[PDB]
């Protein structure tokens, strides 16, 4: 793939927006242009961006950053009780880059995406058996995630665990 | 998840208090059976493509429609995920032999299940009925060691 | 416990237990009996390990009771006596599980922030627990000691 | 700020062979920051792999 | 997020105005406020530890059946999560003192914390006694300026 | 505003307010009586900045308004002066607020690709803005001049 | 080995070895003599366990050797016999290590593919180490012929 | 400092300066003159501070002195008082840097693990630090005493 | 990066040293010429466009040949490309005129950019002179304020 | 990284054999010293906070210049970091001694430590020290057990 279409595939998974509608990261961009960083910091620079603090978090309870963590960096959503507690916990003791740095160097994102790859979801009972505490729960939750995907939901998270 | 003994120690930390005799009867009652529960476990890992094949011929057999076109059952891909489906139940099964309790069931397996097998359309009723293949073909070769475990992925589904 | 780490173990990688696991839950369900034993044994004399644990730290950092210290008062030394006791319950609950889950999920995780906030000194705690370790190992044969003393040094060194 | 280019080997052997390009990810020299050298550093070391060369430039 | 300026800005935005003289003086009495605002803010964040400690003290010593086994905060993790949830109340109630507005604490607090509380079985009138502790301690230090958020707070959760 | 902004990087890092962050507040709310006397002075005078700016602009870009011109018309010149007064409602927006953040949200985000694909000239829009600076600078006070000016360049700066 | 997977366990968490890693590590050097006797007995016998073997899946499935099979000629049937041998060796591996970690690397990882490649029968190779499992067990004593059956066991669910 | 914050923040979205940030580094160029006052009045003073804030310390804590102390002895004593002049110098750096990243890159980050893993009671570098922001506060008109317990304040809540 | 104060606490704090009367002398230095080095961050900022625009025109016509096919900056990405580098370097210049320290020219312009351009056939002679162009127009429009941080990444390059 | 079991294990798989009575013999040996090498692996896991604390007490006391100002010990990240280092020594030379060889502290530790030291300007020769230190107080606890692998660690650094 081209780096035209990673950086569009980048924006579109992580903010959730189109390139044109953003201010770029230009210099993030040329780096990942000269090879100088991979996809993933190009990811980690998106996730650190002030704009994903106000898209995600400024006007959001910590279990929707959590969730909004989860389908941007991880290309799912939090299954368990557990996880998602966790997750909130790291949100609201160590800020969101933290958070986002234990979703990025987490086992599941190098198994799924490793270095190069912009995340994505996969509908598959493979990709949660062996992951997640709750791997049928995890794949409804993705599943209505991925069939609602343009919406925002609104629905407590902990109504859904 | 929990097995027997993690029960037992959450049971008398919620009482808050040291482990009784009861307790100590209850926990080498668990010790006592768990040789029969492994070599059961061992036996079902080392034929389970052969538990596989034999329960999913019989489930097919049982309700040969699923693989006419227009079954759910009907692909190579629908095919190869339905007895995916099933060798995760005797897998699961498994665990919850050797660790005594259903619970690894219960969040692993059951929670969220019904929920996807109508999301995709999946016949439930048929999906119990092959559990019950599956714990006919594991009870001819284990005894009825499983069978608590088996009727709790079909009752939990049901 | 022991035969939980070998599922979630055989459930990570997707797989029926190895022979590596069989052969940890065999080992476990062998040793059950001694566990019990042990258990028994520290459960019998809580109050005892207890008090002379409690004794022994006072003696060696009398400045945890005396005015301004975390444990001056009747209701604060009550505390520490009470948290001593409830170390030794999940040191108890430790031998039974045959690993330490039980011990972090019921007294390990979140203790530092626990203490950090209410300024009890941790060294104090360590002090007071490997009190609670001699005291129990008297109380037990060589092994038997040697096998609870590998969860009094877990919770002292999850302390530190 | 400072920051590491870190030039590692990382063998795939513990994987299964596959028909997809990895030659990116066996070999490569990559831009960090300080504060991820020790993790990569550790995580390289989990996977195998050699660190090859570390460089700081300023 | 919104304060009060952003409030009365988004207002007349909406209204399609300019700023009048009514909305200059709520603008000007608002930049009156700021300063014993900021004290009060500054003077809750370089306390809240001890602020942290005598609340949770006083939530429970109202209530000695939370800390004994059974209770919900009855570990330590599950204290560490009720002062943990304590802190989360300050901190936010010092952002909305500094903005001069409760709307952060619908957005990032209120919102979902019923369902949290409910889902986990955390009870929700003794988190109001803890909320109203603390206002109470932190009121014996600043005065009546944070009464309000904390009121909020205890009004969103009950 | 500044005080928002200053509490979603709190927020975001997840600890109460810095003492930098303080002092930003601080200068904030101190510079908040000239905030207020510079933006009463603009909205004052909104209908005159608008209709000089207006005037200067259709007088440097005659083909605007002439046939074929982008606002040529009654309703696109009254679309083209109603913009001019959105500009600089939102400069005291800017101005009240402490930073740039009302200008975005109401008129920045999507006025490019807006302009683009109702081919409106941004040049021309500049040139606008820069003759509802200069009358606005004609009433206020040097400081003052230069303290609207700070969001006016914002404004044009953020068109190019 | 079991040494090993609890060494990077720990590792994993950046801890030293729990009290159950090291109850797993004590368990594996108490097992070491008859780990290392059944080693012993499969490694000696391994001439004997291998024709066994062959003889006995050939004349299962005659068609292997039969004129068209994936194992026509003394070449091709040395190869099928050579592949024998180093499952067979790759089992004493797995029982003096503890572990399937030597029987993974060594043979297991990319043995399926490379039998797509070359259409060798996957049930002719099962059936092949079935055959060695009960000569094997034949050599062995009840309980050691279950230790080493533990591992025959692995390698058959592997290949298929 | 301040100015570096703002710089990294605009070039992080890869902006010029916003009005915004020119108006916090403008505050911060003014208040300039009173940080390099309150900072000469804070270093002319060090030992007069430093030697009145461990002498309250050392009397609201004398087992921090005592026998079996973290500070006991002459080495001990000398190189604690030693660490309060560190936090003394670390508060002039914030003083006049205008932003605590000075006092977090020499001093705080990382001063939890090392005062854990060294015995040092964390209370007891609360009291030290407190009792220099009263010696400075001394030195200090009540203006100046709050510009520098800023950062007194914020090193304290790094400590707990 | 560094600005002039940073800098000025660096080098006590390598000497573990409060500040002296030299150390409080440099940082008022530091602060007198504040303003106008804001001033002229401020009057850049405003016509950074502009000042792009003919810094990219005096290049382009002293050295027409780098448009033409089988230059450099022959296409419309590598023109684009290059007024990048040239934004970049002005944005970086005027960060460098506020900070007062041309730390941050050093670590995150000029550091790699040699071998950069050598990677990639950029000519970096011409940058120089692209550089020095925009150096010119800078200097005509606010004075020799911002000189020093350009003759930095021109030295740098060169 | 591999113990000694599997390293004779693929020193007989280099050559394509089964066990010679010398492979049996060399694990035979491993397995007689494992429960010694156990518990000096416990002696050292009890006691790792007091064995770090004399061991940087040894490390800084014969080189107070590290912890004075423009030391490489110098700040408190800069003290942890060292401390942290000794650590990671620590706990990777139990690591080698539980499995009995040294291909753990090779691949997990000293790869790339010379480059990581020269870059950031860690003095090679006082973390050679520091290990001596290290060792010495092990060897004060344990005896000779694990005096090879600290001598590794410093010939792998020395
Ligand atoms: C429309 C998509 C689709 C495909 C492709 C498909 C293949 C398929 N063939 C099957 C059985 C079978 N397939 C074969 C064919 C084999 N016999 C010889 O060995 C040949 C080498 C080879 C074919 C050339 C045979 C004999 C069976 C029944 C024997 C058994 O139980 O395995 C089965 C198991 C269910 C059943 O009993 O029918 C499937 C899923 N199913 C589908 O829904
Ligand atoms: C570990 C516990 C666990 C279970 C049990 C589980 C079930 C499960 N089955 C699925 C699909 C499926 N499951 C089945 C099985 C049905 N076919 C019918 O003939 C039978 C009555 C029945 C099985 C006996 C089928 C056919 C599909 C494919 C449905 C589709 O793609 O439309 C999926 C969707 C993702 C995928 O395609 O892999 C899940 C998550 N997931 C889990 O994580
Ligand atoms: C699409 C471009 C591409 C190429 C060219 C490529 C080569 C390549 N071969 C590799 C391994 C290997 N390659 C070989 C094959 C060689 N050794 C034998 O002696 C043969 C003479 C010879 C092949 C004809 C072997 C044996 C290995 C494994 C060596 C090891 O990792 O220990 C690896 C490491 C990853 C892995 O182990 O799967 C790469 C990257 N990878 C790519 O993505
Ligand atoms: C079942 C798991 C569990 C644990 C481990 C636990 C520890 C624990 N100890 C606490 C307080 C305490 N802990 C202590 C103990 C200290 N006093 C001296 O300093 C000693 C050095 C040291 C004990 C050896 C004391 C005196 C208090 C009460 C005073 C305070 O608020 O700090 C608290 C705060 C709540 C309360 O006041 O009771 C917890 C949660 N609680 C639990 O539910
Ligand atoms: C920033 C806004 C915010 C809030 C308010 C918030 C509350 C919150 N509290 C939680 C758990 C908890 N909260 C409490 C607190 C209760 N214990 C009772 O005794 C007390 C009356 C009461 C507190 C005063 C407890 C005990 C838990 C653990 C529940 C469990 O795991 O069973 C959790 C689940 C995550 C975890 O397990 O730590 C959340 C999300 N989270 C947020 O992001
Ligand atoms: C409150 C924030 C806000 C802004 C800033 C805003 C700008 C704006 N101006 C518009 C149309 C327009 N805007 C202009 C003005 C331009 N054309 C002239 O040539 C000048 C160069 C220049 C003005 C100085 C014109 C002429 C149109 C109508 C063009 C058309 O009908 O396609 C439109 C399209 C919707 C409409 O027709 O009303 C928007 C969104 N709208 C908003 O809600
Ligand atoms: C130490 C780990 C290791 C393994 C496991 C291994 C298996 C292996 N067997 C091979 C060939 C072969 N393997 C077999 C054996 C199979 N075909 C028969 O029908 C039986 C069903 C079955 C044996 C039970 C045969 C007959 C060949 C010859 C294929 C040919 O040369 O065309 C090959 C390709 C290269 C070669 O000719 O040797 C490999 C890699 N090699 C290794 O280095
Ligand atoms: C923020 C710090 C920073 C700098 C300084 C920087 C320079 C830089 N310029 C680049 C490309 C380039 N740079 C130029 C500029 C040259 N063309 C010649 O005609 C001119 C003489 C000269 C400029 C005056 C050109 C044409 C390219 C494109 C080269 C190509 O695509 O082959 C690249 C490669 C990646 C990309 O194209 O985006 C970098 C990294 N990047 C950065 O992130
Ligand atoms: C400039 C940045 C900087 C800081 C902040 C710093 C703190 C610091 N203090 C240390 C030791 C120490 N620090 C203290 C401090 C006292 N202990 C008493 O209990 C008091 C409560 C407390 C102070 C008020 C003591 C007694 C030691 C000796 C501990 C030992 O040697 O075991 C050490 C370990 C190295 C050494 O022994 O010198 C560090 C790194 N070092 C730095 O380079
Ligand atoms: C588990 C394997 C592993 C090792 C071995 C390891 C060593 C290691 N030490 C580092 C820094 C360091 N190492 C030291 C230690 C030195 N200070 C001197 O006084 C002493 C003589 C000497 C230690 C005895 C120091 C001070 C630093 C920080 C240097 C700096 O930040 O500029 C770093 C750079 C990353 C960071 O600082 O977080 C690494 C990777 N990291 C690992 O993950």
């Amino acid at each position: 793939a081209s780096v035209d279409q990673i950086l569009r595939a980048s924006y579109r998974q992580i903010l959730e927006k189109e390139p044109q509608e953003l201010q770029r990261l230009s210099v993030a961009e040329s780096q990942l242009r000269n090879g100088e960083i991979s996809v993933k910091e190009f990811i980690r620079a998106l996730g650190y961006s002030e704009i994903y603090a106000k898209f995600f978090l400024a006007r959001w309870y910590n279990g929707k950053v959590a969730e909004f963590n989860f389908k941007h960096f991880l290309g799912r959503q939090p299954a368990s009780a557990t996880e998602l507690g966790s997750h909130i916990t790291l949100i609201g003791t160590k800020g969101l880059k933290v958070a986002i740095d234990t979703l990025l160097a987490s086992q599941e994102y190098q198994d799924n995406f490793g270095d190069d790859t912009v995340p994505y979801y996969r509908l598959q009972a493979e990709r949660y058996v062996g992951t997640t505490d709750a791997p049928s729960r995890a794949y409804v939750l993705a599943r209505s995630r991925v069939q609602t995907a343009l919406n925002k939901p609104t629905v407590p998270s902990y109504s859904l665990v | 998840m929990l097995d027997a003994v993690t029960k037992i120690i959450n049971r008398t930390d919620a009482e808050g208090r040291y482990f009784a005799s009861k307790d100590f009867d209850e926990v080498t009652r668990f010790f006592a059976t768990g040789e029969a529960r492994l070599r059961a476990a061992s036996t079902i890992s080392a034929n389970a493509a052969s538990i596989l094949r034999e329960s999913a011929a019989a489930l097919f057999t049982e309700q040969p429609d699923l693989l006419r076109p227009g079954g759910n059952a009907y692909t190579s891909r629908r095919y190869a995920a339905c007895v995916r489906d099933m060798e995760y139940f005797l897998r699961y099964a498994t665990y919850a032999l050797v660790a005594g309790d259903t619970s690894v069931i219960d969040e692993r397996v059951l929670n969220g299940l019904k929920e996807t097998y109508m999301s995709l359309g999946v016949p439930i009723p048929s999906t119990v009925a092959g559990v019950t293949a599956m714990k006919g073909v594991v009870a001819s070769m284990i005894g009825s060691e499983a069978n608590v475990y088996f009727d709790h992925i079909a009752k939990g589904l049901s | 416990s022991a035969i939980t780490k070998a599922i979630l173990n055989a459930d990570a990688e997707a797989r029926y237990l190895s022979p590596g696991e069989i052969d940890v839950v065999r080992g476990y369900l062998a040793s059950g009996e001694r566990r019990v034993r042990v258990a028994r044994v520290l459960s019998d004399n809580a109050l005892r390990i207890v008090r002379g644990a409690g004794d022994t730290m006072f003696q060696k950092r009398p400045d945890l009771v005396a005015p301004g210290g975390n444990a001056y008062g009747e209701v604060r030394t009550a505390k520490c006596l009470r948290d001593l006791d409830y170390f030794l319950r999940l040191v108890t609950y430790g031998v039974l599980a045959g690993d330490t889950s039980p011990i972090d999920e019921i007294g390990l995780i979140g203790i530092k922030e626990t203490y950090s906030l209410l300024e009890v000194p941790v060294p104090g705690v360590i002090d007071g627990i490997k009190a609670a370790k001699q005291q129990a190992a008297a109380l037990l044969s060589s092994e038997d000691a040697a096998e609870a003393s590998f969860y009094f040094d877990y919770v002292i060194s999850a302390m530190s | 700020a400072r920051t590491i280019s870190i030039t590692a080997c990382v063998p795939r052997r513990t994987k299964s062979v596959g028909a997809s390009r990895e030659i990116q990810n066996v070999y490569f020299t990559k831009r960090i920051s300080f504060d991820q050298f020790t993790p990569e550093y550790q995580r390289i070391h989990r996977q195998g792999g050699t660190i090859l060369n570390v460089q700081c430039m300023g």
